[PDB]
């Protein structure tokens, strides 16, 4: 009944690989209650399907870059050089929890957060809303470092949507 | 569970709605987060 609520509204997409189409609107939240309902009760992204995706994204923003929302913006990439259940699932969840919680201080920047299961690579990315706000980028990329505490087998790269060049690496 | 200084609660509902990974994770445990949730799409429930 007590509920937490978010700071923002929350939706989660799945996106299935097959032959836009394939992007699925899940379900929304905005509240920490309705989020570890939703999250407790699916899989885990270690036991999605080869070549699918999920992502969180700020109510009515599109996973897509070239959407009005994102189309200036661009994306903290974690890349992982060996790959775990444990490091998928902990990364994965940890990034969502930095972005209902707020944890940054630039939280009108994100836009949302990306998962790609690609069975011998993956990657988590956080989406944000300019690539040019120097600022916002750096802090965002600092919080999700330290937070998830990367390191060596870990990439953290910011790239811009249209662009492959990084614009920042820590 | 413990609450920061001007940090959302149920006890002020003025404080900030900014919440830890630690406090987050505690209430993963409580009766509303343990109810299944409405959901459109069938593959990713297990």
């Amino acid at each position: 009944h007590m509920k937490h609520p978010l700071m923002n509204v929350w939706t989660l997409w799945y996106l299935e690989n097959d032959r836009e189409d394939m992007q699925n609107e899940i379900t929304s939240f905005d509240t920490v209650e309705d989020f570890w309902s939703l999250y407790n009760h699916i899989k885990p992204p270690s036991e999605i399907k080869l070549g699918s995706d999920y992502s969180l994204f700020k109510k009515n923003i599109r996973p897509m870059w070239e959407d009005a929302a994102n189309k200036q913006g661009g994306r903290w990439v974690i890349t992982l050089n060996k790959s775990s259940k444990t490091d998928l699932d902990n990364l994965w969840l940890d990034v969502l929890l930095c972005l209902i919680g707020e944890a940054f201080d630039h939280s009108d920047q994100i836009c949302g957060a990306v998962i790609n299961i690609r069975g011998k690579s993956n990657k988590i990315s956080i989406w944000t809303a300019d690539g040019n706000n120097e600022e916002a980028a750096l802090e965002i990329g600092h919080k999700l470092r330290d937070a998830l505490r990367l390191g060596r087998n870990n990439s953290l790269q910011y790239q811009l949507h249209k662009d492959v060049k990084s614009i920042y690496t820590l | 569970i413990n609450y920061n200084e001007g940090q959302w609660s149920p006890n002020n509902p003025s404080g900030k709605k900014q919440y830890d990974r630690e406090q987050l994770l505690q209430l993963r445990e409580v009766k509303a987060s343990r109810i299944q949730p409405e959901v459109k799409n069938v593959s990713i429930l297990p």
